[PDB]
């Protein structure tokens, strides 16, 4: 017999609440949209992007939360990434608390963790550090070796041998069973 | 209520159109009220007649009409 | 006593229930549209609430010795009135 | 059999209603009363 | 009809008839 | 939209294989050490050595007629003492000697 | 309408185009649904989910008539974590604090990296309370509960501690750094070696505060903060015990796992850093809000001062400020638990 | 392993933690027409599908027979 | 970098590194051996 309570208040809360803001000498410290990408409010839009635009061209999310200490370091550098490979792929910035569905879906288990998707399964590659060993210059050099390794493969055969794979049939039910609203399926 | 429309011929109901009203009793204390032949008439032109029921007295209406 | 204000503000709010006793989400189903549904809370990767209802605390706690030990590297003085009261295992 | 009587039942229980023109789950779809305001 | 064109995955699973092929293989033990 | 042009249903097999074995790779690694090798390959291994021995080789049941007659075991290991009846897989080029 | 009972059911179910879906939903698409006349029933509904949650709990659980459970050598996480108490609890303070992270980012199975870590501070620990054993126990002549003692009696404390400077605004203050004395002047000063500004707030606020020079506005190692700690308290003749000491220098050692940014971004600040770590659950979330919205508005128009008006003042706030610490201890009676109650007494 | 060929699920209870289980039909309709006859409630089958379906209001004895 | 500090301790001997290449304390063939046995007793 197992069972978890099905909520609270808390819970079910904004996860993303404001906070104050300090005055301009706090700033003052030893250590002191953007055009190229895409922030992702709803699972709507992940949806559209991972079924369509990943089907286009391949998608780079990178999934956050505002905890991380490591995410506020890693999200400049994946701006000039962003910046450097905007023509050849789109790219996402996803926070896991504001759209958990999204990150259920990438199979995220730490963040940050950057996801090079391309047909939504027939080439998806996560790069994090579960450890705590690697760095942002690290992660975006793996990005980059993926980036290109996913483009070489979709030029090679004729555009084809990128094809999805476990989607085709599960549509990420095992992962999320809400998949079955969208299939239409009975839930009675 | 039931898709089930009686045939208007006399061999089913007798007497159906010789007089320009029709009659009923509704509910447990069995209320009367009449109506008139052509207010009844409008669902023959809804009536199915391929379909037949119940020793072929009664026809169906096409499901448009009688949801 | 106004300098305990906050104690008696921290005591205030002492068992208010957190999502860690609990899922941290629920899916609403729009009645109009049952094909559409909506996922309401957090993100987790966690299911042993069953015993994390019990250290719920740590969390917040190691976030103040982190910071203690951040207010401590500029100044060590500031532990003096609760070394003094002796609630610390001290070795006189 | 088993069918036989669920349809034998969702007779007498669902054609003399006039509150069950369908099942009340897919109620929404419907049409609006206009008699209601 | 050739080879490729009929193995093909379009015209395979949309406008080939590929009864005759799948009987055959089903049928094979009684061939060989 | 089944099936896709320029793309063979040798390929998508090769695919599926390929699916597959690394499925099968990844629930070998994920699993207990104490029972998957055994399971895996000690049991299928004996059942087909057994197996292919019987529908392969053909065997006889020896006797002897007197216990003077019977070999010495007593130095050999899992065999200490003759007992008759035991059976004998042998290759069809054996003979008597 | 003839009677419904006197009509044939196969006949009633072709004129009845809505009903013929109905059925077959429930007994062409399935063929295991109750011959009920409302399958899609909430009764129905709850007693499938009912039915499923036991069956599958019959199946996986672990009890005394096992299913699943069967020829356990290698645990998975939950059935590990659920049957070893001691190995939880360690497993996520050390992720914690390896990574500043949430619970609910708790990996299923951690790395052998981390574990080995762990046992290498286990060696450390237990050598050093083995050794201190040896020398003083024998000379003379349940771990759940005490653990959880423990922690709970250091988290009241750590909460006591921040309410009292958050009294006077020195909880969580950089880069300014507070001073009731002008003894801990001098020591602050020498870090910027006499430069720098200070600043003060009006008798409402019982300490003065220093700002050092942009340049060196920076956070220290937690090394560096645990050996100044200890350096000043053995100055004064109050160490800590062993143990403490101990349990001190291995979370230092996890936080420098972090690396070179282990607590703020290089424009961060410590409180911005607090906020954003903090947990939005925490019960405390808005007192800590509405503390640090206080703090900055008040900040924001301190008043400077220089070096010696504060040292005159200062005396007068060391003063007042002993006299708020021995009242402190009665303070702790009046709201505290029985635990700090008792270790005051 | 890389993680490309992992497991596509979650467990039970993870899903459980997470709001996101469902339990429910043991079967399924595959195609929206059939999905959505029961809110229809005008056409819950096409003209051509009625006459279609007509054709079976009986099993067949004879072809059983036969 | 961050993890170093962890990642220095991790320096083994010879034998050891030999002794982990053949599973000394993580293959269990006694633990093997007891799970043949129970599996065929559970017939
Ligand atoms: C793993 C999960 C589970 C998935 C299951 C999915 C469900 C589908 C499975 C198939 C369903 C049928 C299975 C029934 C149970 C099996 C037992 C059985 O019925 O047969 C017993 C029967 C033997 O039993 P017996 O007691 O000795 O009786 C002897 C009598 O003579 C008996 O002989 P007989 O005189 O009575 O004549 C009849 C006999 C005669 O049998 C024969 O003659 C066999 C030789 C026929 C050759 C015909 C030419 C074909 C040319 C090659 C075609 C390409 C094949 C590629 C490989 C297989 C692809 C599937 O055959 C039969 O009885 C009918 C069996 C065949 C029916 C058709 C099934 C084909 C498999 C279809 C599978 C499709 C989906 C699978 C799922 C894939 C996973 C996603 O079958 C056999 O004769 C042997 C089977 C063939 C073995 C040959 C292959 C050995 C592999 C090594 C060869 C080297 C090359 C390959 C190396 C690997 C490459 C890297
Ligand atoms: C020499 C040393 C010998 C030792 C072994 C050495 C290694 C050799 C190779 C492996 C041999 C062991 C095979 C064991 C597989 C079965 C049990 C198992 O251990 O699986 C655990 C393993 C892990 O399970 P898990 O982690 O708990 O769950 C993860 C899911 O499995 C993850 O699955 P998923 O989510 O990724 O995808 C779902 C999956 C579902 O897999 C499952 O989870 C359940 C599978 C159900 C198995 C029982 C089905 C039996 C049903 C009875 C058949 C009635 C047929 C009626 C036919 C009438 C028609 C006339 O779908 C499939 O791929 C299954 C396909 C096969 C089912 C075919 C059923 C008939 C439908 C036909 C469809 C058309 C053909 C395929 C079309 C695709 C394009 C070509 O399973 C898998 O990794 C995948 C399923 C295995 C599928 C078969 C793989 C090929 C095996 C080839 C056998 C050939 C042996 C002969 C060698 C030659 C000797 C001469
Ligand atoms: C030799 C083998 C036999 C032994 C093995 C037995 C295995 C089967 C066991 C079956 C057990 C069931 C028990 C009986 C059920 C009775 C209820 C029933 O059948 O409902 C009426 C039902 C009437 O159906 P209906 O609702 O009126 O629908 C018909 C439509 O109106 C008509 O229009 P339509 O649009 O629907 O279609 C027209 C037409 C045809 O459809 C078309 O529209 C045109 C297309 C037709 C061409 C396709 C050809 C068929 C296949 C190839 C045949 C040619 C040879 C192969 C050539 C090889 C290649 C060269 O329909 C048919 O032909 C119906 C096909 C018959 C299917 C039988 C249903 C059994 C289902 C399960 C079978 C299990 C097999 C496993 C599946 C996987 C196997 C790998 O009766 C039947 O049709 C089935 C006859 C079954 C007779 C089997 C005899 C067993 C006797 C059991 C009685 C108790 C025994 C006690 C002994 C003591 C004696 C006193
Ligand atoms: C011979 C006796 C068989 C009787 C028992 C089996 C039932 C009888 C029915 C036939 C069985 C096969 C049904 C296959 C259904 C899969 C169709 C499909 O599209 O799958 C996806 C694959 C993969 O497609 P894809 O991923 O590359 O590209 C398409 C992508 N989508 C789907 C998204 C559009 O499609 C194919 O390429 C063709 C696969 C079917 C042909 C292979 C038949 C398998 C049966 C043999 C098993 C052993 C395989 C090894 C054979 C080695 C030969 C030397
Ligand atoms: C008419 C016929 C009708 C019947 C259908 C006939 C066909 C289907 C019949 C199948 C039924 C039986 C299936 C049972 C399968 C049991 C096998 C099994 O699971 O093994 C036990 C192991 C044991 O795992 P486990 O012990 O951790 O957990 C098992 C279950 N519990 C927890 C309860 C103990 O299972 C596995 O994890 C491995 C299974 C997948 C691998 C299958 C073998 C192939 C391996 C090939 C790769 C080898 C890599 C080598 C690399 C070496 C370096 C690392
Ligand atoms: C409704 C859709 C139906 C689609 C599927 C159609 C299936 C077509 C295959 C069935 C046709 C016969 O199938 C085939 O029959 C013969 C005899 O029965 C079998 O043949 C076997 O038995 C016969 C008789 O002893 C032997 O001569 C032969 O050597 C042996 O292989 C085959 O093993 C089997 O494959
Ligand atoms: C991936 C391809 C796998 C396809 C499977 C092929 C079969 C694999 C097993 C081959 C084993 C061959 O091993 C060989 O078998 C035969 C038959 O038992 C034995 O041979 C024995 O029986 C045969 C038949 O009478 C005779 O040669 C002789 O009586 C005797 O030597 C050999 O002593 C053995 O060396």
């Amino acid at each position: 017999s197992f069972a978890i309570p099905p909520a609270n208040a808390a819970a079910l809360a904004d996860p993303l609440p404001a906070t104050p803001t300090p005055p301009p000498v706090f700033e003052a410290v030893s250590s002191a949209a953007l055009k190229n990408v895409e922030e992702v409010s709803t699972m709507e839009r992940y949806e559209a992007a991972v079924y369509e635009e990943s089907f286009k061209k391949p998608i780079v999310c990178l999934f956050f939360a505002r905890f991380s200490l490591q995410s506020k370091v890693l999200l400049q550098p994946f701006l000039d990434f962003a910046a450097s490979a905007s023509n050849n792929a789109t790219f996402f910035l996803i926070d896991c608390d504001r759209v958990p569905r999204a990150a259920y879906h990438a199979r995220v288990e730490n963040v940050p963790s950057l996801v090079v998707m391309k047909g939504d399964d027939a080439f998806r590659q996560t790069i994090t550090d579960s450890v705590g060993v690697k760095t942002a210059g690290d992660l975006i050099q793996e990005a980059r070796s993926a980036l290109d390794q996913v483009l070489r493969l979709d030029q090679q055969e004729g555009g084809t041998k990128l094809q999805p794979g476990v989607s085709s049939y599960t549509h990420h039910i095992g992962v999320d069973n809400l998949n079955v609203y969208r299939k239409g399926w009975p839930v009675a | 209520m039931l898709n089930f429309i009686p045939k208007r011929c006399p061999s089913v109901s007798l007497l159906f159109g010789k007089r320009p009203v029709q009659r009923i009793e509704v509910g447990q204390a069995r209320h009367q009220l009449e109506i008139p032949v052509e207010t009844i008439e409008k669902i023959y032109e809804g009536v199915d007649s391929r379909l037949e029921y119940h020793n072929k007295d009664y026809n169906a209406m096409k499901w448009k009409d009688f949801m | 006593a106004r300098s305990f204000r906050w104690m008696q503000a921290f005591a205030a709010v002492k068992g208010k229930p957190t999502a860690g006793s609990c899922a941290a989400g629920t899916a609403v189903v729009n009645p109009e549209d049952p094909t559409k549904v909506t996922l309401k809370g957090r993100y987790t990767n966690f299911s042993l609430q069953h015993i994390w209802e019990k250290y719920d605390y740590l969390q917040t706690h190691l976030l103040l010795r982190e910071c203690m030990l951040s207010q401590v590297a500029k100044n060590p003085r500031l532990l003096d009135p609760e070394i003094n009261a002796g609630l610390t295992p001290t070795v006189f | 059999g088993k069918i036989h009587g669920a349809v034998w039942r969702m007779k007498h229980l669902f054609a003399t209603n006039f509150k069950m023109v369908g099942h009340p789950r897919y109620a929404y779809a419907l049409p609006k009363n206009p008699l209601l305001q | 009809v050739s080879f490729s064109q009929f193995f093909d995955s379009e015209y395979f699973w949309t406008k080939a008839n590929v009864g005759p092929f799948f009987l055959f293989l089903f049928t094979s033990p009684f061939w060989y | 939209p089944l099936g896709v042009k320029g793309r063979s249903v040798f390929a998508g097999m090769r695919s599926f294989i390929g699916q597959r074995l690394g499925r099968l790779y990844d629930s070998f690694y994920y699993s207990q050490s104490s029972t998957k090798y055994v399971m895996v390959f000690l049991f299928p291994a004996g059942i087909f050595y057994t197996r292919f021995r019987a529908d392969t080789k053909l065997g006889y049941h020896v006797f002897i007629n007197e216990e003077k007659l019977y070999p010495d075991y007593s130095q050999n290991y899992f065999d200490t003492k003759w007992t008759n009846g035991r059976k004998v897989y042998l290759d069809d080029e054996t003979t008597v000697e | 309408n003839p009677p419904v009972w006197k009509v044939n059911t196969n006949e009633w179910l072709d004129s009845d185009q809505y009903w013929q879906a109905f059925v077959e939903k429930h007994h062409f698409y399935s063929q295991y649904q109750p011959g009920v006349v409302d399958p899609e029933a909430p009764q129905e509904v709850e007693a499938f989910k009912q039915a499923w949650h036991s069956r599958m709990g019959k199946f996986n659980d672990r009890s005394d008539t096992p299913m699943l459970y069967a020829y356990m050598n290698e645990l998975p996480s939950w059935e590990y974590y659920d049957l070893h108490r001691s190995a939880f609890l360690e497993h996520m303070t050390y992720f914690l604090v390896r990574t500043g992270g949430d619970f609910r980012f708790f990996p299923e199975m951690p790395p052998w990296q981390w574990l080995a870590h762990m046992e290498n501070l286990r060696f450390k620990l237990l050598s050093v309370a083995q050794s201190r054993r040896s020398q003083l126990q024998l000379a003379n002549l349940h771990g759940e509960e005490y653990t959880q003692k423990f922690l709970q009696y250091e988290t009241e404390l750590f909460q006591a501690c921040a309410a009292r400077l958050m009294g006077h605004f020195m909880f969580l203050c950089d880069p300014f750094i507070p001073v009731q004395s002008a003894e801990a002047l001098s020591a602050v000063t020498r870090v910027d070696n006499g430069k720098g500004k200070l600043f003060s707030l009006g008798d409402d606020v019982n300490a003065l505060f220093y700002l050092p020079e942009q340049q060196r506005r920076d956070v220290e190692r937690p090394t560096q903060a645990v050996q100044t700690l200890l350096g000043h308290l053995e100055a004064t003749g109050r160490p800590f015990n062993p143990c403490y000491s101990e349990l001190l220098h291995v979370h230092a050692e996890v936080l420098e796992e972090r690396g070179e940014h282990w607590l703020t971004a290089p424009g961060e600040c410590v409180s911005q850093a607090f906020l954003r770590r903090l947990r939005t659950d925490d019960p405390a979330y808005e007192v800590y809000c509405s503390y640090f919205k206080e703090m900055y508005e008040r900040f924001a128009g301190a008043k400077e001062v220089s070096m010696e008006d504060g040292r005159k003042r200062l005396a007068t706030i060391e003063k007042n400020a002993q006299e708020e610490a021995a009242a402190y201890g009665l303070a702790l009676k009046t709201m505290g638990s029985a635990e700090l109650a008792h270790k005051a007494r | 392993p890389s993680g490309a060929y992992r497991l596509p699920a979650v467990d039970y209870k993870r899903q459980l933690s997470r709001g996101t289980l469902v339990e429910g039909a043991d079967f399924y309709l595959p195609t929206a027409q059939e999905q959505q006859r029961l809110a229809r409630h005008f056409e819950p089958y096409s003209e051509q599908e009625q006459e279609e379906r007509r054709k079976f209001r009986f099993q067949s004895i004879s072809v059983y027979l036969a | 970098r961050p993890g170093q500090g962890s990642n220095a301790q991790f320096q083994t001997s010879l034998a050891d590194k030999t002794r982990g290449l053949l599973g000394v304390g993580f293959l269990r063939p006694t633990k093997m051996a007891s799970f043949a046995a129970t599996f065929l007793l559970n017939f």
